[PDB]
């Protein structure tokens, strides 16, 4: 429950701005849209290593405060922190399994946390708000990193401000 | 705070801001150790700073205070956001003044309509971010419990209530956490979480102070 800071050992702001999430493991990837099964458009979150450091995101809790705390819930985004597209979700769909995408809708309390994790974070996601975590890990695929539940094998990443 | 006033020095005496080498929360002095705020503020170490105006500077009719005692409601249930309420014990005593005073426990819960004095040195725009020198004010009414849930449906306890303006464009908004809502002289509630800053249909909702004032009496005299 402590405080989620950044590269610069600044506190992670509440929707304000934008960081990257940068892999240690994978070192030459970062976060971009893939197509996922029989879609037209790329709804699914990957870490793509041809597309670094990759698209940011914003970290949003309905709280009135502009921390971000590893006990909060938090909606993950791309895009502007108003608009309401690039919003992440978990998504059951073959071939990637409880895959992370994007829809264009934001619910109040997000499904996500933060956590510190061994040298960096990683991010969880709670199916019910009572309920225990599932670390998001990755399923390599079409040579690129989906996103998506693996517990026990989290990605785990250093939040580096777009500034 | 979105759509609303600078206070002046001496107007919000009682507020006060939380401090770990920034300021990240707001709080209100209701004796001379003791600060109420948000539960979900509580962070290790905290220093309370009294009798700020300009958060910027560091002038000297203000006083920096540490907190000897952070107790969150027991009760606090970081799921569903009820129970957000926090008592600060100070390590010593504030000086009171001009700018240092402290705000009542009410004797009754406030009705629908009532104007209340919200206060804070949060963001001031709806969409991107703009954050004040010197705190700000905003003048909003209490809404009905039944609008509340009706504006939030399934999120809304008994322990919360709203305050504010459907149609939008003055709220509390990010930074104003743990700070006042005054209304007839007495604290009523403490900025707690919304949808958005003054966005249209989505007022700001407050921990219900008045919920409280039999165990944050009793804390104090255990404490």
């Amino acid at each position: 429950s402590s405080v989620v800071v950044d590269t610069n050992g600044q506190p992670v702001s509440n929707g304000a701005d934008a960081y990257y999430l940068v892999p240690v493991s994978h070192g030459h990837a970062g976060l971009a849209l893939a197509k996922i099964g029989n879609e037209a458009e790329p709804r699914a979150v990957v870490l793509d290593p041809h597309h670094r450091p990759g698209l940011p995101v914003r970290f949003e809790s309905p709280l009135m405060i502009n921390i971000i705390k590893e006990s909060y819930f938090l909606n993950i985004k791309f895009g502007p922190s108003s608009s309401d597209s690039g919003v992440w979700d978990v998504i059951q769909q073959d071939p990637i399994g409880l895959a992370v995408k994007v829809t264009d809708t934001k619910s109040l309390l997000g499904p996500f946390k933060v956590e510190k994790e061994g040298e960096g974070y990683k991010i969880v996601y709670y199916p019910e708000r009572g309920q225990t975590g599932l670390d998001i890990g990755l399923v390599h695929r079409n040579d690129k990193y989906y996103l998506a539940v693996k517990d026990g094998e989290p990605c785990v990443f250093k939040i580096r401000k777009a500034t | 705070i979105v759509g609303g006033y600078t206070c002046g020095a001496n107007t919000v005496p009682y507020q006060v801001s939380l401090n770990s080498g920034y300021h990240f929360c707001g709080g209100s002095l209701i004796n001379s150790q003791w600060v109420v705020s948000a539960a979900h503020c509580y962070k290790s170490g905290i220093q309370v700073r009294l009798g700020e105006d300009n958060i910027n500077v560091v002038e000297g009719n203000e006083q920096f205070i540490s907190a000897s005692k952070s107790i969150v409601h027991p009760s606090y249930n970081s799921n569903t956001l009820n129970n957000d309420i926090m008592l600060i014990k100070l390590k010593s005593a504030a000086s009171l003044n001009s700018r240092v005073a402290s705000i009542s426990l009410p004797t009754s819960c406030a009705s629908a309509g009532t104007q209340c004095l919200i206060s804070g040195w949060g963001n001031t725009k709806s969409s991107g971010t703009s954050y004040p020198d010197v705190l700000k004010c905003l003048k909003a009414p209490i809404l009905s419990d039944s609008s509340c849930k009706s504006a939030y449906p399934g999120q809304i306890t008994s322990n919360m209530f709203c305050a504010g303006y459907l149609e939008g464009g003055k709220d509390s908004c990010q930074g104003d956490s743990g700070g006042p809502v005054v209304c007839s002289g007495k604290l009523q509630g403490i900025v707690s979480w919304g949808s958005g800053c003054a966005q249209k249909n989505k007022p700001g909702v407050y921990t219900k102070v008045c919920n409280y004032v039999s165990w944050i009496k009793q804390t104090i005299a255990s404490n």
